[PDB]
């Protein structure tokens, strides 16, 4: 709520001291949230801020995450056909998915 | 009968020219297994060998026939077309054999001034009425007697079967290169039969065949003027050196087997000259590589900067532009 | 296999270096250049051969005598008769000599076939080795190269350009650090998947007004959801521009 206070309001000076008070709480919550812009609804940008576990975090990490991203990235960007891009882009992240909850049984 | 023949080649052309090439590889292998002792094919106890090329070379023969035959009828009605819609509309909008006169050169209007005097000029462009708009216009200008004689308007027995457009119709058939191609291909299958040789140059058929094929041998003369000014280049910098070493260096082209026998050298202008330009060019390092050894000798400096400056100059400079060329063209 | 068969001769396992090839990038493409012009270069060597094959024929017609392969002369002749000695002969020394066939062919001084015999010799050198040997070359080489290039274009648009939402970065660069910070926090990638991943654990119920619209439209395979070349900065422009 804050950090959405902070973002959609961007000049209050009483948005700004409550920031500098909880400034040590937005800190601890910042490698757990996140932030995504989509065109959903309406015709406008909006933000997406959501949650991020720790195993997801600690399982983007692993040797095999790394390379399908490496190797996706380059096979998406190289040829591309950009409505395929997406499509794929979408299609690695259901595989990447499926790869942390294979890795989890650790 | 002769109708749906000719039909049936005009449709099946590609199959005959794969059927060529495959005859023309087989008859190829068939060369291979050749041995002298004259000529005889060594045959590993199999008489069917020399049958084999004797039916190889007739039917290759046929095939080829029956490939040009197709070819005439396919595709010669497209450029006759072509020709006959760019002189009718050349006439009609611009006007050329009467009020323009072509210019000196000109060799497709000059030929085709042949076939506007003809009875049946617009055989294939399906506007069978360009000389009336033509003759009103130019008629009503330039007076209607010019027109007139310049269009000339006015058991399968022979009715004359328009000579003049016959003869303007093989004259431009004699120079699509295609035809050429397939007269030529006509020409070395008959001499085939001479020499069971010639079949070797059928190979070749491969290059139009394949596109990098074609790309690699247009890349030759795709750079034409530049590649034969630079070996021009490179004949008169060897005449050069050729000159300077019949002046100077003659003793050192001993060129002969181990010493003291007959003495097999080069003194006269075009020996030496043959000699740089058969073995200079070549050898990986210059000259060189081949002369005599110049240690002792009062021009042995001037020896040295002479084998230096040829092996640099001509074999990297020029060799390497002259490659450059032909990748560069390619690429 | 190539383990197993170790223990029968243990020579097999040189095959096991070749593992040093899959490791490196740099050897990849390497192996990779090989392949990657593949009809061209299959091409190119079978006119290679079928060239060659013209010489072997002139050659044996004409310039027969000259193919005294001897050791000096007075010895048991081994000379190059029948088709087959002679293609081998052309396929396996004259492609690889630095100057052609002549360098191995009995010097031709005092015969009667002296001009065309250097004709055959120079055309041969140049058209063979010069233009064939050299377009193989190139073709390689070129092969390496674009790759290489490929590669770092691919390098490139990933430092340059915004992988989703497409603008670019002399638009994010206006501010201080802002295209690292726009593709740190703002169109990230590890985001968008765990925001996936989070939409899929959540129950159907609890979905606010934007997830359930994310939902629908992912179930529906339908990507509009994904900026289009808009972001924050530029829809919401700061303060209202
Ligand atoms: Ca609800
Ligand atoms: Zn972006």
């Amino acid at each position: 709520l804050l950090t959405n206070l902070s973002e959609h309001m961007p000049n209050d000076t009483r948005l700004q001291t409550f920031l500098e008070l909880a400034e040590s709480v937005l800190n601890y919550f910042q490698p757990f949230l996140g932030r995504i812009e989509i065109m959903g609804s309406a015709k406008r940008i909006e933000r997406v801020y959501f949650e991020i576990s720790e195993s997801s975090r600690t399982q983007w990490e692993k040797p095999q995450v790394k390379e399908s991203k490496r190797q996706f990235i380059f096979d998406v960007v190289n040829e591309g056909g950009e409505k395929e891009k997406m499509e794929l882009f979408v299609n690695f992240c259901e595989d990447t998915i499926f790869e942390m909850q294979l890795a989890a049984q650790i | 009968y002769q109708q749906k023949l000719l039909n049936y080649f005009a449709r099946n052309f590609y199959n005959m020219r794969m059927l060529a090439l495959f005859v023309a590889f087989a008859i190829n292998f068939i060369l291979l297994f050749y041995k002298v002792s004259v000529h005889y094919v060594l045959e590993e106890s199999s008489g069917y060998m020399e049958p084999t090329l004797r039916i190889l070379a007739i039917l290759h023969t046929i095939i080829s026939f029956f490939c040009i035959i197709g070819y005439y009828c396919l595709k010669v009605p497209l450029v006759i077309f072509k020709r006959e819609k760019e002189v009718a509309r050349k006439l009609e909008f611009d006007g050329l054999y009467i009020t323009e006169q072509p210019s000196e050169d000109d060799i497709k209007g000059q030929w085709d001034r042949l076939v506007i005097n003809t009875q049946s000029f617009p055989n294939n462009y399906w506007d069978k009425f360009v000389k009336r708009k033509v003759m009103d216009k130019y008629g009503e200008f330039y007076g209607r007697d010019r027109i007139s004689e310049l269009l000339g308007m006015d058991s399968a027995v022979l009715n004359s079967i328009d000579v003049k457009y016959q003869m303007w119709k093989l004259g431009v058939v004699f120079t699509d290169n295609s035809f050429l191609y397939l007269a030529w291909y006509m020409t070395m299958s008959v001499l085939g039969h001479y020499n069971n040789f010639f079949f070797a140059a059928h190979l070749l058929d491969i290059a139009m065949g394949f596109k990098t094929l074609r790309t690699i041998l247009s890349s030759v003369t795709h750079n034409g003027k530049q590649l034969v000014l630079t070996v021009g280049l490179l004949a008169v910098v060897v005449y050069l050196y050729t000159v300077v070493a019949f002046n100077f260096f003659r003793k050192f082209y001993n060129k002969s087997e181990d010493g003291d026998t007959p003495d097999m050298k080069c003194d006269d202008m075009l020996t030496c000259y043959m000699f740089h330009m058969y073995v200079g060019v070549r050898a990986g390092g210059g000259i060189g590589d081949e002369i005599e050894d110049p240690a002792g000798d009062e021009y042995e400096i001037y020896r040295i900067i002479f084998d230096i400056t040829f092996f640099f100059f001509v074999i990297v400079i020029l060799l390497a532009i002259i490659q450059g060329l032909i990748i560069d063209a390619f690429g | 296999t190539m383990s197993v068969l170790g223990h029968y001769n243990n020579f097999f396992f040189a095959a096991h270096l070749l593992d040093i090839a899959m490791g490196f990038k740099t050897l990849r493409t390497i192996l990779s250049s090989v392949t990657h012009n593949g009809k061209q270069l299959v091409l190119t060597v079978g006119l290679l051969a079928v060239v060659v094959y013209l010489y072997t024929v002139v050659a044996f017609n004409f310039f027969r005598k000259f193919y005294n392969k001897s050791e000096d002369g007075d010895t048991p002749d081994m000379k190059c008769d029948d088709m087959l000695t002679c293609y081998m002969f052309h396929m396996y020394v004259g492609v690889r000599a630095g100057g052609g066939i002549g360098d191995e062919i009995e010097d031709p001084a005092g015969d009667e076939y002296e001009i065309y015999r250097i004709i055959f010799d120079i055309t041969f050198f140049f058209f063979v080795i010069v233009i064939l040997l050299a377009i193989i070359q190139g073709l390689i080489i070129d092969a390496f190269g674009e790759l290489r290039d490929q590669q770092e274009q691919v390098k490139e648009d990933m430092e340059t350009k915004c992988f989703i939402c497409g603008i670019g970065n002399d638009y994010f660069d206006t501010v201080p650090h802002g295209f690292e910070t726009h593709t740190l926090q703002e169109h990230n990638l590890a985001n968008y998947l765990f925001f996936l991943m989070y939409l899929i654990n959540k129950d159907e119920t609890e979905h606010t007004g934007q997830e359930s619209y994310v939902w629908k439209m992912y179930q529906e395979r339908c990507w509009e959801f994904f900026p289009a070349g808009d972001c924050f900065r530029k829809q919401y422009e700061d303060q209202l521009n």
